[PDB]
RNA sequence: CGCAAGACGGACCAGAGCGAAAGCAUUUGCCAAGAAUGUUUUCAUUAAUCAAGAACGAACCGACCGGCGAUGCGGCGGCGUUAUUCCCAUGACCCGCCGGGCAGCUUC
C-alpha cells in the first residue's frame, strides 16, 4: 500500500510543477493577432471565473 | 536645479509628469477590444469603466469596476486599440 | 448538626496552574476549578474558568503593532454557556524596513470577525469535555492565526 | 537601633522549591545601551544564582530563579532592577538597590493631565531652573531621582520615598513645587529642636 | 565602499 | 511529599500583615499582624515586627503538618503606591529562616487600569 | 480520544474526534462486550497479525468495529486533485497505525479507507476526513467554459458521513444525560 | 464568593488621523454627511473678497522658485518573497512614479 501512494504521489506532484513552469514561461507574452491572456499570476487581481463571483 | 528645456522634453519625462501639467493635455487611458470565453465575439471596453459591462452575446460578466482601471474576468483576452 | 460540613466545602475556587496539571505544558496558563461534591474525605472538581498570569499579559503587548480584540457568548451541547476572550497582535515581515506594522480598521474588523466564528463553531458542535481538551494547547488560537494570515499577518494569537 | 540579620546558604539548603519569573519590555532607544552592560547585569544577579535573559526579538529582560538560589525574596529586588533600567537608570545607581537597605518606586505621571502641552510644563517646573529644585528635592530626601518620558523614578530609603511620591504627584495637581520644598526645609531643622517635638508644627508651617 | 555604491507527508511538516 | 499553604503578605507603610490560608484562600489557618507584637506605634511596620509575626505565624504551621507556602506579596496599590513596604523583606525571610518550604513567588497588588 | 489527543510525530496534529456509531450515541440494541480470540478456533497468517475463520468450524463471534471520524490540522499543501486527496488519506492511515502500535503497543491495522484499532477488548475504526474534499467533488467545469459548484451524490454521502452524523450522535449522547430512559425506547423500537 | 451603584475607557497611542472652529478614543447595528483620489461623464462663467445680517462657539516680514528624506490616504507600473479565498474576501512585504494633506531640514 505504501509503494503505491508513494509512486502516485512521486508522479502527480511532477505534473503539477511542469504545469507550475510552463504557466510562468506563459504569463504576459502577446501572441500573434495580438491577444493577452488574464491570469492570477499578474500583479493585478482578476475576477474569477464562478457562478458565485458572477451572481455576486 | 538641473536644466531642462520647456520647449523640447525629454522621453521619459512627459509619461512621468501629471496629465493636467503636461505641455498639452493628454489622458492616461485607453480604448480595448475584449474576447470573452464561451462565445469569441468581440467587445469594446473602456479602461477606466464605471459600470460591469456584459457581453451582448450572451451577457457574461466581463468587467468589474474598481477604484482605478477596470479588473477583467478570468480567461478573458484583451488588445488595446488604436 | 443542622449545618453540613460539605455545604461550606462546596463551591470553593482554587486557582491551579497548568504546569501543576499536566506533567509539560506551559506555566503562564491557570486554570479554575470549583468543589462541586463531597465523597468522604475526596473532593471533587470541575473546570470553572480559565485565564493568563499577569506577567504574561504585560510582556506581548508592544508599542509598535495593533492589539485586535474579542468577546463571544456561546453556549455548548450539554448547556455549559461560556465566554472567551482572545487577544492578537500584528506581525512585522523578516524583509520589511518600515518601523510601523499597522492594520487598517477594516482590516481589524475582517479579522476581528474571523475571530468570532472560529469560537462560535469550536464550541457549539463540542462539549465541555471536549472544550477543555482544545484548551490545553490552546488549539483555538493556532486555528484563528492560520485563517487570518490573508488579511494580515498575527503572532502572539491566544484564548 | 536594629540592624536586620544577613541572610547565608547556612541559613537554608535548597530553600527555593519551585521557580518564579518576571519579564519586563524596554523601547528600542535603551535596547543598545542594554547590550553593553548585559555581561556586567548577569555578573551581579550571579551572585545570588538567579539568571537573566535579554530577549532582542522581543525587546524583553527576563530574570528567573533556580535550583541554586536560597533567599527567596532576592527576585523581587532583581525585578525591580530590570524596571528601572528600561526607565533608563543608569546601571550603577540600578544595581544599588539589590542591597537591602535600597529601595525604589516607578511614578507614572502621564496619566494626570490631559492636556499635553500643560503636561510637559509642570514637568519642567518639577526640575526647575538648572534642575536645581530636583537636586534640592534630592539632598533633603536623600534620594536618586531620575525623570524620563511621564515616569519618574526614585530609590533610597523607604521614609524618602514617601517624601518623593507626595511631592511628584501634587506638582501634577498645580501646586508648585517651591511651597513643598520650602516645607521640608521647615520640617529637617524642627527634627533638630528636641523640645516640642510632640507638639503640632502646623504654625510653624508656611500659610499661604 | 566602491562596492556598496554598484516522503510524501514530509511537506506536511 | 510536602503540604502547601498560601501566604498573603501585606506590607504597607503603616503597617505589615502576615497572613496564611489554604490553596483556596477561604479558609483561615493563622493572622498575626505588626501591632500585636511591638506596644508602639511607631514601629508597627518597622521589620523588626514583622520578623516577630512571621516566626509566630511560621511555628503555628509546624504542629498543623503545614511544610511549604506559597507567597503572595500585596501593597496598597490602588490610587497610592505599588511599593511594598519595609516589613516585607524581613518578614519573607524569617519565614525561610524557620525552616518553611517556599512556593512560588508572586505579586498580587492591585493595579488599576484607568485613573480616578 | 484522548491517546489521539496527544499522540507525537504526525505531520499534522489531531483537531477533532467525534464519535459516529450508534453505540457511542446508547443506542445499539445489543451493546458489546469486550472479547478474546481463541487460538486454536481459527489458523494464523504469520505474516499479519490477523486471524482468519476455518472452514471445519462453525461461524465466528461477530465483531463490528465502531467508526471514529478524525480531523487534522488545516494546512494549504493538500492536493487540488480527487484522486490524490485519496492517496494522501490512504498514507495518513499508515502512518497512524505505525505509530499508534510504536507509542501504546496496540494491533492496528491499515486499510485505504479506515484503520482498524484493538483496545481493551473492543475495535475501533478510524476514519480520516479532509475539511475542503466535499468542495473539491463538487467542482464541476461546464462545457460552454464556466466552472461552477453543484452538489453531488458522492458529495452528498461525504457530508453526511463525516460532518452530519457525528453531529447527530454527539446530539443524541447528550439527550440521553437528561432522560436516562432514551436508550431503552429507541433500543426496544428497532427491535 | 456573589450582587448593586457612580464615574472612567489605560497599556496599544504616534507631533499620526478627522472636523469650519470650539473639539473627537471599548464592541456592534442603524441614519444622514464629507475630504482626497480615479474619470476621453455632465452644465458652461454660474467666480473671489466682504461692512450689515445669520448659524455655531472651551471652562523680522511677504502666494518666497525649488530640493532632500520620512509620513497618511487614493491611483499607476514592477524582479521577487508570503498567504490564499463556498460564503466572507482578493491582501502582507519591497522598488519606482503621480496628486492633495500633517509636519521637519534646507535654500531662492
Ligand atoms: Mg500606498
Ligand atoms: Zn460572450
Amino acid at each position: 500500500l505504501r509503494v503505491e501512494v508513494d509512486t502516485f504521489m512521486e508522479a502527480y506532484d511532477q505534473k503539477i510543477a511542469e504545469e507550475e513552469a510552463k504557466a510562468k514561461e506563459e504569463e504576459g507574452v502577446p501572441d500573434e493577432e495580438g491577444w493577452v491572456k488574464v491570469t492570477r499570476r499578474g500583479r493585478r487581481p482578476v475576477l474569477p471565473r464562478t457562478e458565485a463571483a458572477s451572481l455576486r | 536645479p538641473l536644466a531642462k528645456d520647456l520647449l523640447h522634453p525629454s522621453p521619459e519625462e512627459e509619461k512621468r509628469k501629471h496629465k493636467k501639467k503636461r505641455l498639452v493635455q493628454s489622458p492616461n487611458s485607453y480604448f480595448m477590444d475584449v474576447k470573452c470565453p464561451g462565445c469569441y465575439k468581440i467587445t469594446t471596453v473602456f479602461s477606466h469603466a464605471q459600470t460591469v459591462v456584459l457581453c451582448v452575446g450572451c451577457s457574461t460578466v466581463l468587467c468589474q469596476p474598481t477604484g482605478g482601471k477596470a479588473r477583467l474576468t478570468e480567461g478573458c483576452s484583451f488588445r488595446r486599440k488604436q | 448538626g443542622t449545618k453540613i460540613a460539605s455545604d461550606g466545602l462546596k463551591g470553593r475556587v482554587f486557582e491551579v496552574s497548568l504546569a501543576d496539571l499536566q506533567n509539560d505544558e506551559v506555566a503562564f496558563r491557570k486554570f479554575k476549578l470549583i468543589t462541586e461534591d463531597v465523597q468522604g474525605k475526596n473532593c471533587l472538581t470541575n473546570f470553572h474558568g480559565m485565564d493568563l498570569t499577569r506577567d504574561k499579559m504585560c510582556s506581548m503587548v508592544k508599542k509598535w503593532q495593533t492589539m485586535i480584540e474579542a468577546h463571544v457568548d456561546v453556549k455548548t451541547t450539554d448547556g455549559y454557556l461560556l465566554r472567551l476572550f482572545c487577544v492578537g497582535f500584528t506581525k512585522k515581515r523578516n524583509n520589511q524596513i518600515r518601523k510601523t506594522s499597522y492594520a487598517q480598521h477594516q482590516q481589524v474588523r475582517q479579522i476581528r470577525k474571523k475571530m468570532m466564528e472560529i469560537m462560535t463553531r469550536e464550541v457549539q458542535t463540542n462539549d465541555l469535555k471536549e472544550v477543555v481538551n482544545k484548551l490545553i494547547p490552546d488549539s483555538i488560537g493556532k486555528d484563528i492565526e492560520k485563517a487570518c494570515q490573508s488579511i494580515y499577518p498575527l503572532h502572539d494569537v491566544f484564548v | 537601633g536594629w540592624k536586620e540579620p544577613a541572610f547565608s546558604k547556612e541559613d537554608n539548603p535548597r530553600g527555593l522549591l519551585e521557580e518564579s519569573s518576571f519579564a519586563t519590555l524596554f523601547p528600542k532607544y535603551r535596547e543598545a545601551y542594554l547590550k553593553e552592560c548585559w555581561p556586567l547585569v548577569q555578573k551581579a544577579l550571579n551572585e545570588h544564582h538567579v539568571n537573566a535573559t535579554l530577549d532582542l526579538i522581543e525587546g524583553s529582560m527576563t530574570v528567573c530563579t533556580t535550583k541554586k538560589t536560597f533567599d527567596p525574596y532576592i527576585i523581587i529586588r532583581a525585578r525591580d532592577l530590570i524596571k528601572l533600567l528600561a526607565r533608563s537608570v543608569s546601571f550603577e545607581q540600578a544595581v544599588r538597590i539589590l542591597q537591602d537597605d535600597v529601595a525604589c518606586d516607578i511614578i507614572k505621571i502621564g496619566s494626570l493631565v490631559r492636556n499635553k502641552e500643560r503636561f510637559v510644563k509642570r514637568r519642567q517646573r518639577l526640575i526647575g531652573p538648572k534642575g536645581s529644585t530636583l537636586k534640592a528635592l534630592e539632598l533633603l530626601t536623600n534620594c536618586y531621582i531620575m525623570v524620563q518620558g511621564n515616569t519618574v523614578s526614585a530609590i533610597g530609603p523607604f521614609s524618602g520615598l514617601k517624601e518623593v511620591r507626595k511631592v511628584v504627584l501634587d506638582t501634577m495637581k498645580n501646586i508648585h513645587p517651591i511651597y513643598n520644598i520650602k516645607s521640608l526645609m521647615i520640617k529637617r531643622e524642627l527634627a533638630k529642636d528636641s523640645e516640642l517635638r510632640s507638639q503640632s508644627w502646623e504654625r510653624f508651617l508656611p500659610q499661604f | 565602499e566602491q562596492i556598496e555604491r554598484l516522503s510524501a507527508l514530509d511537506r506536511f511538516v | 511529599e510536602n503540604v502547601f499553604g498560601v501566604c498573603h503578605i501585606f506590607a504597607s507603610f503603616n503597617d505589615t500583615f502576615v497572613h496564611v490560608t489554604d490553596l483556596s484562600g477561604k479558609e483561615t489557618i493563622c493572622r498575626v499582624t505588626g501591632g500585636m507584637k511591638v506596644k508602639a506605634d511607631r514601629d508597627e511596620s518597622s521589620p523588626y515586627a514583622a520578623m516577630l509575626a512571621a516566626q509566630d505565624v511560621a511555628q503555628r504551621c509546624k504542629e498543623l503538618g503545614i511544610t511549604a507556602l506559597h507567597i503572595k506579596l500585596r501593597a496598597t496599590g490602588g490610587n497610592r503606591t505599588k511599593t511594598p513596604g519595609p516589613g516585607a523583606q524581613s518578614a519573607l525571610r524569617a519565614l525561610a529562616r524557620s525552616g518553611m518550604k517556599i512556593g512560588r513567588i508572586e505579586d498580587v497588588t492591585p493595579i488599576p487600569s484607568d485613573s480616578t | 480520544s484522548r491517546l489521539l489527543w496527544g499522540l507525537e510525530g504526525l505531520p499534522l496534529t489531531v483537531s477533532a474526534v467525534q464519535g459516529a456509531h450508534p453505540v457511542l450515541r446508547y443506542t445499539e440494541v445489543f451493546p458489546p462486550t469486550p472479547v478474546r480470540p481463541a487460538f486454536s478456533f481459527y489458523e494464523t497468517l504469520r505474516e499479519r497479525s490477523s486471524l482468519l475463520p476455518r472452514l471445519d468450524k462453525p461461524c465466528p463471534a461477530y465483531v463490528e468495529p465502531m467508526t471514529v471520524v478524525c480531523h487534522l490540522e488545516g494546512s494549504g499543501q493538500w492536493p487540488q486533485d480527487a484522486e490524490a486527496v485519496q492517496r494522501v488519506r490512504a498514507a495518513f492511515q499508515l502512518r497512524l497505525a505505525e505509530l499508534l502500535t510504536q507509542q501504546h503497543g496496540l494491533q492496528c491495522r491499515a486499510t485505504a479507507t479506515h484503520t482498524d484499532v484493538l483496545k481493551d477488548g473492543f475495535v475501533f475504526r478510524i476514519r480520516v476526513a479532509y475539511q475542503r474534499e466535499p468542495q473539491i467533488l463538487k467542482e464541476v467545469q461546464s462545457p460552454e467554459g464556466m466552472i461552477s459548484l453543484r452538489d453531488t451524490a458522492a458529495s452528498l454521502r461525504l457530508e453526511r458521513d463525516t460532518r452530519q452524523l457525528p453531529l447527530l450522535t454527539s446530539a443524541l449522547h447528550g439527550l440521553q444525560q437528561q432522560h436516562p430512559a432514551f436508550s431503552g425506547v429507541a433500543r426496544l423500537a428497532k427491535r
